[PDB]
């Protein structure tokens, strides 16, 4: 029942001869170079990658072996994993991982797991109930490994993480993950008190690189395991040592903090910049999907350029205590440093639409809808226009007006709806209406 | 054995169905845009509906859904005509005189005049099992929802549009594969001063239905099929090598071929 | 590929995707070769697992021949015929009289 | 020389072949027919249930080999979705209404060749 993640098979990875497993976290750092790690979620991707990030950089600081470009894996750093096998611990008392203190406040274990539905939300996707449903041990550090960059606000009395709002986060990509960890390689100065060593007792100012990107925002004690016959509803495995639940308590955020992930992307007052999805489409927002094209100014504007490579672009989107979505999308670059002015006009992306469809034939003022059948065509070509990512980001192929052409197919089909007369002037309204192309504004 | 309902109904000028702007829902179809209902619309209102209700393990959760898997099958209700939305421009009024001759309120609501196709579909394997073994309920609870779609409408602005439309063309089919006949309208239909919509839209469905019939239907089982018009306004494939086996004139006539068909029963 | 109505187009470059597959000497795979997480093992509790999926392209008519629609057309009302040299009106017109 | 590989056509006015990347009430699409959708069309045209099918069905089919040619892309339209209008909602329960928005493909055809065993 203490079940140390160390020799434990939780991570579930898939090999590069097809095989998929569920292996250690040992294994996991001995063929990183021929494994990725297979996850549905792409929070659970970021936040396991970040993991062993930061389980790197703890490695490298007490061993001082720098990790190099298109190698294995750096040696001895299992033998030093394997010295500290006390911390990393679950259920059975003594230090324990990721887990504070017990209290009273009990709720169900499904709390941190943000696509079950729990706790008066309505259950309509996923069939659940609290405290009848269990996760198995590997789904529990999937859901430990999660507080410190995907936690949000509670009710009266429960505040959010060292993040705020959880932010738009950005990092590199590559075929394996030993490339993946030596791509997104950067020691920092101040390591700081990691959280797996318990010691969190920090009152600094200045906030550490382990202090902080272990930094749990909430103290939990998970309960001990139930017998029992059912399965995981996160993973679906089969197993019957099925834990039911845990206990939770709030652990506040000192103000005056200073602590900046270095994956994530910042407003001009630095207000962590969230992805802008809805499912409404109302006055101000119009609904267009992929919401790559907002962080893309202020993560190419510092220190966060390789030249080439591959961004990752873990997008969560939320509203107060609500998750809302959550996607992602790989986009490839290799350099050719450009102007800011058109950087600028495609970060704005979401108000240049929102113009669009916005724009009537009559009279009446600002409360009014536009024309709502170019709001049913504007999300397949925002898809279409998508591909080339890219090239539109570093503007050596794609354009803005190269862009505007995918529109003028689609709106030849919604003119011949508007305006369905065969006379003179109904075909001069139709030819007027294909000139309807974004404009871009900030 | 399948049971599958085709439906042609032409709309009057009514906002049927609404999105979050309040435009009329619609879809992409044969290169051109269509007016549409959506299928949970439709479901909704034959449930919900009290005439329904009062008629007829319970029938409606045997028949619709709440692991419990309904048998009921509703697709989205295309159009067989590109859309047509129009704007309607409302002003509010004031019965107490003022400093000028204002409204009150000024705006623009939607609304677009459409000839939907219907596609149903009824398993009666899941139907019966669904009840342990009864057929005759299983029969009545068929019947009741044949009477409870072929006279509903979804309520959607119908204090201002009145859209209380009945369908003009029913066709009921026996057949094993499930094949829905939208591929008869991927030309549009066009209006000519000869015909009607909904007279050209039921040609089309009985060209698409002869040229399949020649085709993949060969002789490995025959396909019973009954057409039904009120008294008899319009004919699918006159003649024709009696494309379809019967020619109603009363609902009440096609719901007991139906049922008796299915089990003899009345 | 079997054709719609007779003016309408045709696409030029069909892309085909298509599983990955070693052959047990290429055991690792091209680099755009691109995870989708569609391998199924259950349905109630719904579980899946990811599989290295690639994507290709055919040419029409040097790889798929477009095949001919069937005989169909638009439905229009029958405006009928006309013939009187016709015999059997001929002889119907004899018989009226 | 017995066959080896099925083919299966599937078009029709609207499809929605649902991708990873949802978990929540964004309910989107794939731009192909994914493995575990056909394989449950499969399994629901040879009357298997959910239970029944984890235990050797879909390990049996899961060994064939498939691949999708694109006849027509078709075009990705949403649709505004709202459950429990005017009646109440699973969790005790509340006078609420849930709001969602799903995606399907309008006007799209593909191709299916699944080789395998030809029993
Ligand atoms: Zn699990």
């Amino acid at each position: 029942v203490m079940y140390n993640l160390l020799c434990d098979n939780w991570v579930n990875v898939v090999y590069l001869s097809g095989k998929p497993d569920r292996i250690s976290l040992v294994q996991t750092l001995k063929d990183a170079h021929c494994l990725q790690l297979a996850y549905s979620n792409p929070m659970d991707r970021f936040t396991v990658f970040r993991f062993l990030l930061a389980l790197g950089y703890w490695c490298f600081a007490n061993t001082n072996v720098e990790p190099e470009p298109d190698k294995p894996l750096p040696v001895s750093w299992i033998p030093w994993l394997e010295e500290n096998k006390e911390y990393f611990e679950l259920f059975g008392d003594g230090k324990r991982f990721f887990q504070a203190d017990p209290s009273s406040r009990i709720r169900a274990i499904t709390d941190l797991i943000h696509e079950i539905p729990t706790a008066h939300n309505l259950c309509h996707f996923k069939h659940v109930t609290d405290y009848i449903d269990g996760l198995c041990e590997a789904c529990c550090i999937k859901g430990l490994l999660r507080l410190p960059v995907f936690t949000t606000v509670g009710g009266r009395g429960i505040g959010a993480g060292i993040n705020n709002t959880p932010p738009f986060y950005l990092l590199w990509h590559a075929n394996d993950l030993a490339g993946m960890l030596a791509q997104n390689w950067q020691p920092w100065d101040n390591m700081g008190i990691p959280a797996w060593l318990g010691s969190f007792q920090k009152e600094s100012r200045e906030v550490g690189l382990l202090a902080g990107m272990t930094w749990l925002p909430r103290k939990v004690y998970l309960h001990d395991p139930v017998p029992g016959q059912a399965a995981c509803c996160s993973c679906g495995l089969p197993s019957e040592a099925l834990v039911y639940s845990c206990s939770i308590e709030v652990e506040p955020v000192p103000k005056g903090l200073e602590w900046k992930d270095p994956h994530g992307v910042y407003t001009d007052q630095g207000k962590s910049l969230q992805s802008k999805i809805k499912l409404m489409s109302n006055d101000r927002y119009t609904f267009a999907d992929r919401d790559w094209y907002s962080p893309l100014f202020s993560y190419l504007h510092a220190e966060g350029n390789s030249r080439q490579g591959k961004l990752w672009l873990v997008g969560f989107a939320s509203d107060k205590a609500k998750s809302i979505d959550i996607w992602d999308k790989i986009i490839e670059l290799e350099g050719t440093d450009t102007n800011d002015e058109l950087l600028a006009q495609l970060a704005n992306r979401a108000t240049a639409l929102n113009a669009m469809r916005k724009k009537p034939l009559r009279g009446d003022f600002k409360k009014s809808v536009g024309t709502p059948q170019i709001a049913d065509i504007i999300p397949h070509a925002e898809n279409r226009i998508a591909i080339n990512a890219g090239k539109m980001t570093e503007n050596r192929g794609y354009s803005w007006q190269d862009a505007d052409t995918e529109y003028g197919e689609l709106l030849t089909k919604v003119a011949y709806s508007l305006e369905p007369a065969q006379t003179v002037d109904a075909r001069l309204k139709r030819g007027n209406f294909i000139s309807r192309k974004p404009w871009p504004i900030i | 054995m399948l049971i599958e309902i085709h439906m042609i109904q032409n709309h009057s000028p009514a906002n049927l169905n609404r999105d979050d702007l309040g435009a009329p829902k619609t879809c992409y179809f044969g290169g051109v845009l269509r007016s549409r209902i959506s299928s949970q619309c439709i479901k909704r209102s034959i449930r919900t509906s009290n005439d329904f209700k009062a008629l007829l393990l319970a029938p409606d959760i045997a028949l619709c859904g709440r692991t419990v898997e309904a048998a009921l099958q509703v697709a989205h209700a295309i159009s067989t005509h590109i859309a047509r939305p129009e704007i309607d421009y409302f002003v509010a009024a004031d019965d107490v005189p003022g400093e000028d001759a204002g409204a009150g309120h000024i705006g623009e609501s939607m609304f677009a005049s459409a000839c939907f196709y219907k596609y149903f579909s009824i398993d009666w394997e899941q139907l019966v099992k669904n009840l342990k073994g009864d057929t005759n309920l299983a029969a009545h609870t068929v019947g009741a929802f044949l009477l409870a779609a072929a006279k509903t409408n979804p309520s959607g602005k119908q204090n201002s549009f009145a859209a209380h439309n009945y369908p003009d063309g029913i066709l009921v089919e026996f057949k094993n594969s499930p094949i829905s006949y939208a591929n008869a309208f991927v030309r549009p239909v066009s209006v000519v001063k000869e015909s009607d919509l909904v007279e050209q839209s039921i040609g089309q469905l009985s060209n698409y239905v002869n040229d399949i019939r020649l085709g993949y239907y060969d002789e490995q089982s025959p396909v019973i099929g009954f057409w039904f018009s009120p008294n008899n306004r319009y004919p699918l494939g006159y003649k024709h090598s009696k494309l379809a086996s019967r020619n109603i004139g009363n609902l009440n006539e096609l719901v007991g071929a139906v049922l008796d068909y299915i089990g003899g029963f009345k | 590929l079997q054709k719609r109505w007779h003016n309408e187009p045709l696409p030029q470059i069909l892309p085909c995707v298509m599983d990955w597959i070693p052959g047990y000497d290429g055991e690792h795979a091209p680099d755009d070769a691109e995870i989708h997480y569609d391998l199924p093992v259950s349905f109630q509790p719904p579980r899946h697992l990811p599989r290295f999926v690639i994507r290709r392209e055919l040419v029409v008519g040097e790889d798929v021949q477009v095949s001919r629609e069937t005989g169909t057309s638009v439905w229009r009302p029958k405006g009928t015929r006309a013939d009187y040299n016709n015999s059997e009106y001929k002889k119907v017109r004899a018989e009226r009289l | 020389a017995p066959p080896n590989t099925l083919f299966l056509r599937l078009e029709g006015a609207l499809q929605s072949w649902g991708s990873n990347e949802a978990k929540f009430a964004l309910r989107r699409t794939a731009d192909a027919p994914t493995k575990s959708g056909v394989l449950g069309l499969l399994c629901a045209a040879m009357g298997i249930g959910r239970a029944e099918a984890a235990d050797s069905w879909l390990p049996k089919l899961a060994n064939l080999r498939m691949g999708v040619r694109i006849d027509r892309p078709g075009i990705r339209w949403w649709d505004f979705h709202t459950v429990g209008a005017g009646q109440r909602m699973r969790m005790k329960t509340r006078a609420e209404t849930l709001l969602s928005r799903r995606e399907y493909l309008a006007d799209a055809s593909f191709l299916v060749a699944l080789q395998g065993e030809p029993e």
